[PDB]
């Protein structure tokens, strides 16, 4: 069924699993035209496939292209999402197949389902979790290639830089929730926590900064604290 | 005008004859029912006063032979039985005539209802779907499962209706999911019409065959069937035009004809809003909507 505080260490289970995640794929800005109307502009999308055992990141970049003469944009969003995870399945080697799709909103339940026939084996399940991977593009070597992207692109990533040399997947998915719900909820100060001490880099092969497990903690615990902080501003509390 | 003789009602009975009922008393002197119209398929249908438990009943036009009631006391059923001596089944009719012991037919001249809901519905039809091929008539009864329910389980008890399944490779053609799947047109047309159906009166004699076993057996799959039949319409963009003006007439006429206290469990919200109010055909069942409207606007 659905996916949720029950079942959280099946996520780190032997069985071969995607979340996906499409809300970064059809993104617009919304502008005034001269007669005074609104118009939208499409920008370069992605669809967020991630493996959460092991972190790969199958991010598939969703070129402006796509969306050139078609209508209902919101609905076919979700479809080619449903299009391209099942190209993905169909590509990778069957000992390399998901046992199980969990998608992130429930609308991409019936796309999925209709483009995964053909796999009546790979169960897809929504989630009651509230993830944050809608924050993907506030990591930004995953906003730099969606935005240089010139055509449709698929780009594979670690996720989890080398964090699992020394920790479990159940501690770096907590800590990449984390770290995204941070720059969900307060994009510059997350930013800020992660980049502000010049010390510490990020190596060109990574996606996060180097940081000692002792600085991790620290990290963590001023995560959890802006988390809070940004819940008392919101609610005055 | 012909005759189904029973002979005899040894347990208290509601006997329903197409949308008709009596009810009959524990070895009431009742020896069956004439002045039965020809050119129309019929149903004759029990629910026991001491169980009501099992609605059952047959499918029978008088057209294809002679058929008559008779209790069973072992197997606790009304069964029908066709007689092969013309002879002595004219003898039989003949004296329960003379001695009124029938209940006639109660048609109105004026009243069109049977052929409105039967139009398309043809025994031979009826017999592919309900497969006892040593009998001209069908037995039904409340508990008989589809074909797709028993997928989702003795085979030779359950009725072969079509089966419907919006989320199948044979209603999505690989390369066209949102097409196919946002707009059923082909899978109606082209695999259900052409393919399976071959003319939309065999697709409308389903549809009118699972309706009937829903209101008068309760049978949960028929009415399963029914819906999915009435939504794989709604849901196409391109039907034919004598299509929808026919699956109006149809619908309104089981509207029409449903009891107003069974619509609760005959009815199912989720299809009729989606039909009427958002489908592709939300504005092609003008009669429809008006008797929905009107007659079960809680639903809606």
């Amino acid at each position: 069924g659905a996916m949720n505080s029950s079942n959280y260490a099946e996520l780190f289970n032997n069985d071969i699993k995607l979340f996906v995640d499409d809300t970064n794929v059809y993104r617009v800005t919304v502008h005034k035209t001269f007669e005074g109307n609104v118009a939208t502009k499409a920008i370069n999308g992605c669809i967020f496939t991630l493996n959460p055992k092991t972190g790969h990141l199958f991010l598939k970049i969703i070129h402006t292209s796509v969306w050139a003469g078609q209508k209902r944009l919101s609905q076919l969003a979700k479809w080619k999402t449903a299009e391209e995870v099942s190209a993905l399945v169909r590509s990778l080697p069957k000992e390399e197949q998901p046992k199980q799709i969990i998608v992130t909103r429930k609308a991409m339940l019936d796309p999925l389902e209709v483009h995964m026939l053909d796999f009546p084996n790979i169960a897809i399940r929504p989630t009651e979790l509230r993830l944050p991977f809608s924050a993907a593009m506030s990591i930004d070597k995953l906003s730099d290639v969606v935005m240089k992207a010139t055509e449709p692109q698929m780009v594979l990533f670690n996720i989890y830089d080398d964090w699992l040399d020394r920790i479990s997947s159940y501690t770096a998915f907590s800590r990449l929730t984390l770290l995204l719900r941070a720059l969900k909820t307060n994009e510059e100060s997350a930013k800020m926590i992660l980049l502000s001490d010049p010390t510490i880099t990020i190596k060109s092969y990574h996606l996060w900064p180097s940081f000692t497990d002792e600085q991790w903690i620290t990290i963590e615990s001023q995560m959890r604290d802006l988390i809070l902080t940004e819940y008392g501003r919101k609610y005055n509390v | 005008m012909n005759t189904v003789p029973f002979t005899s009602a040894p347990i208290e009975v509601t006997i329903g004859i197409d949308q008709y009922s009596f009810n009959v008393k524990e070895n009431q002197p009742f020896h069956g029912i004439k002045d039965i119209p020809i050119g129309h398929v019929h149903v004759i249908h029990f629910q026991h006063a001491d169980n009501s438990s099992m609605r059952y009943g047959y499918w029978f036009d008088c057209r294809m032979g002679n058929f008559y009631i008779q209790y069973d006391p072992k197997d606790g059923l009304y069964k029908m039985m066709e007689e092969r001596d013309g002879a002595k089944f004219e003898n039989i009719v003949h004296n329960f005539k003379e001695r009124q012991m029938m209940v006639s037919y109660p048609k109105i001249d004026e009243d069109d209802t049977w052929y409105n809901l039967t139009e398309f519905v043809q025994m031979d039809k009826i017999r592919k779907i309900v497969r006892k091929d040593e009998n001209q008539f069908s037995y039904v009864d409340s508990s008989m499962t589809t074909v797709q329910e028993n997928e989702l389980s003795d085979p030779a008890h359950s009725l072969n209706y079509t089966v419907i399944n919006f989320k199948s490779r044979e209603a999505i053609r690989p390369g066209h999911e949102m097409e196919d799947f946002l707009d059923k047109s082909y899978y109606l047309n082209t695999v259900m019409l052409q393919g399976i159906f071959k003319n939309s009166s065999n697709y409308f004699g389903e549809l009118q065959f699972a309706f009937l076993n829903a209101m008068f057996f309760g049978n949960y799959g028929s009415s399963l069937q029914w819906h999915a039949m009435i939504e794989l319409i709604c849901s196409s963009a391109t039907v034919p035009k004598h299509m929808l003006d026919k699956l109006d007439e149809i619908l309104y006429y089981q509207i029409k004809t449903l009891p107003e206290q069974y619509s609760d469990i005959l009815l199912n919200e989720r299809v009729w809003n989606i039909c009427l109010y958002s489908s592709f055909q939300k504005n092609s069942l003008h009669n429809t909507e008006k008797i929905m409207e009107n007659k079960y606007p809680e639903l809606l």
